[PDB]
């Protein structure tokens, strides 16, 4: 009722989710959040909800993730990458357990995306869609593509889940994946195409 | 191949078994002190709450005790039994804590059922607390049914409490909408004023958006009184379905500025190959018939009854064999045309004397001759309860009876004899007989005098209610050699008879005659042309009620003139 | 008739110009009705637009109203240095303008719908007057050749089946219902010996056979007794209007009357 006790709720659930995102969520009692979360949306404050939301989980990105894969870069980049990809999917997955009734009664309200999408889309542009880390990651897939086809074995657990999650962020389909890594692949194939061709037809038979 | 349908509920009465004697209780719920044992699995296959709370895999899918809070200890009690047998118990004093529940625990099943039960249980009482209900639970199915209920029945709803306790964005987006039922704005005024003085101090920076809702500058019909009545005969319903129409929607005027009385006619034979058992209404005013998506379920043998609410209502009658009798009440929503079924009635009936007394529809005789005590019933349908109670049963079976009311008591006339029925007494009086033995006549209430007009030869015979006594009046004009049908009916706040008459070798001609009750003489009110009329039939009921032409329907299915005088 | 006398090929002729005519009286009612739609659509309109008229006029009532507000009570709530009192009239002022503005937009828009809808009507009318002439030049033709082509050998029925482009198991094929004498030998004028209908009787729950007989509509009363209908007393034991009436149909007795040897086999709409 009271905009305090609305802004004291609102705490304890920045509280409570920043500790989710630390992967330390052992300790903590749903009810109190569901039942926190029913409450806040029930009391006509929907998207105050929705932009913390958002705020929250992007900040946490920026820094940890930033840090964490942009550190790797140059080393074990996919490895790290796949691991920021599949704790931040079992974060969102447990927040999205937790505020379901607000995906149910609010997402609706106001044609907005569900805190699923929603994540998805915020780590898809301010994670995997940034400057210094979208020419890293595109350089490091062609490289071990290229080094794939002349023999060198790679690890093709890597490339299957970067491709797995690149085609996962598009909501819809290949959409992003036709922009981010397909739009190089298929120049590139094209071009080491065009090479082997003309490297094979010179020197041998057509037996 | 399909799932097991025996073993299922083998399956699911051995659980409800297990579930009785307490065994496998793995999860223990605390609700403000009580304490229930139950499967978490039964719970997550139900409630999309518990599931997501179990498959956390956090303490609460480790700790037997599980504390709810804000859940009522009958209503999850409910729930549990629906989840382990998959009936729902609801009634009207605890649906919406139900409800308030259900939606806690993400009950999909027990969210939709209780949503329909909800839909199909507003009346003229909670109208504006389900509405409320509606708004703070975010259901907008519920919300536009409550809305479009209120808009109804506004003058008769803005008195009560929960009116007054409504939200500053329920008021704006109901006095927003044109469709108030409401004579004049003074009423929408009056209404905007007492919400506003209801609550001062918290509603004192809301009167500018009190104010901006409220047409002042509308002058929807006195404008009309200003310069004259100089049209065609009664042609201001044409400004009705022209000014109402192209209005920038702030200075429309309200749908309770539109209603017109028209003559309903239901079961008219109708020229449509298809629907040749369709409804139709005329507008005595307009001089204009419009179309009416009347059938509900293409059946027929329903009667009519308007209630000086002007509500319409049809029940008895009979489906074709796929000719079943069935029990179903439709109520006629005049904002949408559509029918909305009601609580079925105890006996099937066919042609029911349906008539209003006292706010009550009572539903007298009707039926083919069953059984002596088991024919000759009475029932009597509560407005808001919902629900038919059966009365004093008629006195002698009787066949092609009508039913009118007269100062809040019900008369059923037969070929001579009279009974009259006092709901305050629930007995029959035998009254002043009839001199003529007649059938298939039509009668009217108006005012203190009963009109019996019919017979299959016309009579017309005034009864008297504060004499007790029959007088002869007059004979409708007509032709014998030909074919007469009468339909007494009262409009303009005056007796008439709407007679159909086929003559010799001549198609059927419609008129309406008007009805002097000092000099006893019956005089022309209007010829109804067959310009955009047709054969009616003969069985077809009729009734007087105020229908909004607005939006209600508009298909001529007959040209105006077709003479090819060319030679 | 083209200077032909095939008969037969010249018969086809009949039935060429039988549909051409035929479509002309369809498109013929089918223009009358777009001009009683478009009478009643004016008609309409012309009193939407006289109402457009009255409202401005009261509305410009209002406006010199205002005016004098301006002098009638506004000592009282201008010069006390407060602007929401005034709203009453000043905020009721400026709206008041925006709908004259808007309501002269709806009045153009509903004069533009008037012309465009009188264009469109004009396109056809001015059809009428072009098809008409050809329509009654097409009937003349019509009656010609319903002088001398007509008298080469063909039917009136086979006309009907060229203008139109058991029997006695269906009931209403010969039942007319309520028809009375009159109908009925109107309905069989010019009938072939044995066209009949089922009609009701005068006498009120009797019905009628009458038939063709010699050229001589004859109406005989059917009556009902216990055992079922008849025409006299010994054989009065019909179901119904249909087995036992299509029974006497073919026994055709003439015991009833001298004239009543001819069958009914042929229903008034067979």
């Amino acid at each position: 009722m009271d905009e305090k006790y609305v802004n004291s709720i609102w705490d304890l659930l920045k509280n409570a989710i920043q500790e989710i995102q630390r992967k330390n969520n052992s300790g903590l009692s749903f009810e109190e959040l569901y039942r926190n979360a029913y409450t806040m949306v029930l009391h006509k404050h929907g998207e105050k909800l929705y932009t913390g939301l958002r705020e929250v989980v992007t900040e946490h990105l920026i820094n940890k993730v930033r840090e964490d894969v942009l550190n790797s870069l140059n080393n074990n980049f996919l490895q790290t990458l796949n691991q920021a990809w599949n704790d931040h999917q079992t974060a969102m997955v447990m927040i999205r357990d937790i505020l379901m009734y607000m995906d149910r009664v609010y997402v609706q309200q106001n044609n907005v995306e569900n805190v699923y999408n929603l994540g998805l889309i915020i780590f898809r542009d301010q994670v995997v869609r940034y400057g210094c880390i979208r020419d890293h990651l595109r350089q490091t897939l062609l490289d071990m593509i290229a080094r794939e086809r002349k023999g060198e074995v790679v690890d093709r657990g890597a490339i299957r889940n970067a491709c797995q999650m690149l085609m996962i962020l598009g909501l819809e389909g290949r959409s992003v994946y036709e922009e981010d890594f397909e739009a190089p692949f298929l120049e590139m194939s094209a071009e080491f195409f065009q090479m082997e061709s003309q490297k094979f037809l010179a020197e041998n038979s057509a037996s | 191949r399909q799932i097991n349908t025996e073993y299922a509920v083998s399956l699911l009465e051995q659980l409800k078994l297990f579930y009785e004697q307490q065994l496998f209780t793995d999860i223990v719920l605390i609700v403000e002190g009580t304490e229930f044992p139950c499967h978490k699995m039964v719970l997550a296959t139900c409630s999309s709450y518990f599931r997501a709370m179990f498959m956390s895999g956090l303490s609460e899918s480790k700790q037997t005790h599980v504390h709810l809070r804000n859940v009522d200890a009958a209503t999850l009690q409910i729930i549990i039994t629906y989840a382990y047998t998959g009936n729902l118990a609801m009634n009207d004093s605890t649906v919406e804590q139900l409800y308030e529940t259900a939606c806690f625990l993400q009950v999909e099943d027990v969210l939709q059922r209780c949503r329909e039960y909800l839909i199909k249980k507003i009346n003229a009482e909670n109208c504006v607390r389900l509405l409320s209900f509606a708004d703070l639970f975010s259901c907008e199915e519920l919300k536009q049914s409550a809305k479009r209920m209120v808009e109804h029945k506004f003058t008769a709803v803005y008195h009560q409490d929960a009116f007054m306790q409504l939200s500053h964005d329920l008021l704006i987006d109901i006095l927003s909408s044109d469709n108030l039922n409401v004579e004049k704005e003074e009423t929408v005024r009056e209404a905007a004023m007492l919400w506003l003085e209801y609550n001062t101090e918290s509603r004192s920076q809301y009167l500018s958006s009190v104010l901006s809702q409220i047409r002042i500058d509308a002058l929807s019909e006195v404008t009309q009184r200003a310069w004259f009545q100089g049209l065609p005969p009664n042609d201001k319903s044409v400004v009705v379905q022209g000014l109402y129409k192209d209005m920038p929607k702030f200075f429309k005027p309200r749908l309770g500025m539109t209603k017109e009385e028209m003559m309903i006619f239901i079961e008219a034979s109708s020229e449509n190959p298809c629907s040749l058992y369709s409804s139709v209404c005329y507008s005595p005013q307009a001089e204009k018939v419009y179309k009416l998506c009347s059938p509900p379920a293409d059946l027929h043998k329903v009667g009519t009854v308007v209630t000086p609410d002007n509500d319409i209502y049809i029940a008895g009658g009979q489906v074709p064999l796929k000719f079943r009798t069935v029990n179903c009440f439709y109520w006629f929503d005049a904002q949408q045309n559509t029918w909305f079924p009601k609580t079925p009635m105890l006996f099937v009936r066919i042609k029911p004397s349906l008539v209003c007394c006292e706010g009550y529809i009572y539903a007298i005789g009707g039926d083919s001759v069953g059984g002596e005590l088991n024919r000759r019933t009475v029932e009597r349908y509560d407005t808001e309860k919902d629900e038919w109670t059966m009365v004093s049963p008629l006195p002698c079976a009787w066949q092609w009876s009508a039913a009118v009311v007269v100062h809040d008591c019900i008369y059923v006339m037969t070929l001579n004899l009279m009974y009259c029925y006092f709901p305050r007494s629930d007995s029959w009086v035998e009254m002043a007989m009839r001199q003529t033995s007649r059938s298939f006549a039509s009668a009217a209430a108006f005012g203190d005098k009963i009109f019996y007009i019919g017979g299959l030869s016309v009579t017309v015979e005034i009864y008297d209610v504060n004499k007790n006594e029959w007088k002869m009046a007059a004979n409708i004009p007509a032709k014998r050699y030909s074919d007469p049908c009468v339909r007494a009916v009262v409009i303009s706040n005056s007796l008439c008879v709407f007679m159909r008459e086929t003559h010799l070798n001549e198609r059927a001609k419609y008129v309406t005659y008007q009805y002097d009750l000092e000099l006893d003489r019956w005089s022309l009110r209007q010829h109804i042309s067959e310009r955009v009329l047709w054969d009616l039939g003969r069985d077809f009921r009729c009734t007087v009620g105020k229908l909004y032409p607005s939006c209600l329907e508009e298909s001529p299915w007959k040209p105006p003139t077709y003479l090819f005088s060319t030679d | 008739v083209v200077k032909e006398d095939n008969i037969e090929a010249v018969g086809k002729k009949l039935h060429e110009y039988n549909t051409q005519f035929q479509e002309k009286s369809r498109e013929y009612d089918r223009l009358y009705e777009e001009y009683t739609r478009t009478s009643q659509e004016i008609q309409m309109k012309r009193t939407a637009i006289e109402a457009f008229n009255e409202t401005i006029k009261i509305f410009e009532e209002q406006c010199q109203t205002q005016e004098r507000y301006s002098k009638e009570y506004i000592e009282k709530f201008k010069r006390e240095g407060n602007e929401k009192e005034i709203q009453r009239i000043m905020h009721n002022y400026d709206k008041l303008k925006s709908r004259i503005s808007e309501i002269i937009d709806s009045r153009r828009r509903l004069e533009e719908d008037l012309k465009k809808q009188a264009a469109e009507y004009r396109e056809i009318d001015k059809r009428m007057n072009s098809i008409k002439p050809d329509l009654i030049q097409l009937r003349k033709t019509r009656d010609q050749y319903l002088m001398w082509l007509t008298q080469k050998g063909v039917r009136q029925k086979k006309l009907n089946e060229w203008l139109g482009n058991l029997p006695h198991h269906d009931e209403k094929t010969w039942n007319v219902g309520s028809s009375n004498r009159n109908k009925a030998e109107n309905l069989l004028r010019g009938k072939r010996d044995g066209t009949f209908l089922v009609r009701e009787s005068s006498k009120q729950g009797c019905y009628a056979c009458s038939v063709v007989v010699d050229g001589e509509v004859k109406h005989c009363v059917i009556n009902k007794t216990a055992t079922g209908y008849g025409f006299a007393e010994p054989y009065n034991l019909y179901s119904s209007l249909k087995e036992l009436v299509l029974h006497y149909q073919h026994t055709s007795l003439v015991q009833h009357n001298d004239s009543l040897n001819v069958t009914l086999a042929y229903p008034v709409y067979a």
